[PDB]
């Protein structure tokens, strides 16, 4: 997360952390369920044995809410393909349940309908985690937490050097310095509706960082609903 | 500005328009309370709030 704040205690329960054999974070993901996590299919190619991290705020000291999980089942969507990052969503089945505490609960899955007309037309949206807090920096040791606007979907084309597919939304800014960044991939992006937190979107790609007239691109997850349904009961 | 589109026709959470009539409804592991409007959490932990203690 490039600018934005730290999450407080409590404020980002749903957060999770692909880890891998050195215990280094390379990807986020959200809490589904007891049994799923929810990330970006792309993710899949960044490490050949990896496991998922929960309630954790500070890499460098034992809060005591951490609970390291391991993966049972990866359900790939069938229609990726890293041409273009089109179908950039996948969903794990964890060997153990989830214990829900302090810093360790689910986000919702909203119905396809009232988020598109309801949350997707709010001004902002809110997106997390633990990647670069620059371009060229190094990644945080510390959980962020941003709200990032949503942005006019003609507007995002105008400005893309890559197709934005039916699959994808933007958000974020022109060019104040905020944004997701590596790192943050496959991360949450939630939206609040009366105090009450709805999954939105999946930290996707990015032409860089934060760059002036470019935006971030996350995975529609409305569009994806029924999809995550069949997933979570296989 | 009608039904579902007139302040999310005073629904807590999901709204949807059945034959001139706003239905209100919610998440997994919420149930809808009595007035028909607001949900209730069904047990610990539920989806979508921040943590207290
Ligand atoms: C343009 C994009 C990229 O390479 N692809 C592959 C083909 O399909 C389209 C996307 N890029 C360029 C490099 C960049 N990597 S990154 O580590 O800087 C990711 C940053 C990022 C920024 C914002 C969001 Cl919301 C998510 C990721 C990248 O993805
Ligand atoms: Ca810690
Ligand atoms: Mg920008």
């Amino acid at each position: 997360i490039v600018g934005g704040q730290e999450c407080k205690d409590g404020e980002c329960p749903w957060q999770a952390l692909l880890i891998n054999e050195e215990n280094e974070g390379f990807c986020g993901g959200t809490i589904l369920s007891e049994f799923y996590i929810l990330t970006a299919a792309h993710c899949l190619y960044q490490a050949k044995r990896f496991k998922v991290r929960v309630g954790d705020r500070n890499t460098e000291q034992e809060e005591g809410g951490e609970a390291v999980h391991e993966v049972e089942v990866v359900i790939k969507h069938n229609r990726f393909t890293k041409e273009t990052y089109d179908f950039d969503i996948a969903v794990l089945r964890l060997k153990t349940p989830i214990t829900f505490r302090m810093n360790v609960a689910p986000a919702c899955l909203p119905e396809r309908d009232w988020a598109e007309s309801t949350l997707m037309t709010q001004k902002t949206g809110i997106v997390s985690g633990f990647g670069r807090t620059h371009e060229k920096g190094r990644q945080s040791t510390r959980l962020k937490m941003l709200e990032v606007p949503y942005v006019d979907r003609n507007s995002c084309k105008l400005s893309s050097s890559f197709i934005i597919t039916q699959n994808m939304f933007c958000a974020g800014y022109d060019t104040k310095q905020e944004d997701a960044c590596q790192g943050d991939s496959g991360g949450p992006h939630v939206t609040r509706f009366k105090d009450t937190y709805f999954v939105t979107g999946i930290v996707s790609w990015g032409e860089g960082c934060a760059r002036k007239g470019k935006y971030g691109i996350y995975t529609k997850v409305t569009a994806f609903l029924k999809w995550i349904d069949r997933s979570m009961k296989t | 500005r009608k039904l579902c589109s007139l302040d999310n026709g005073d629904c807590d959470q999901f709204c949807h328009e059945e034959q001139n009539s706003v239905v209100c409804s919610c998440a997994r592991g919420y149930t809808l309370a009595d007035n028909g409007k607001a949900c209730i959490p069904t047990g610990p932990y539920p989806c979508g709030k921040q943590t207290l203690e």
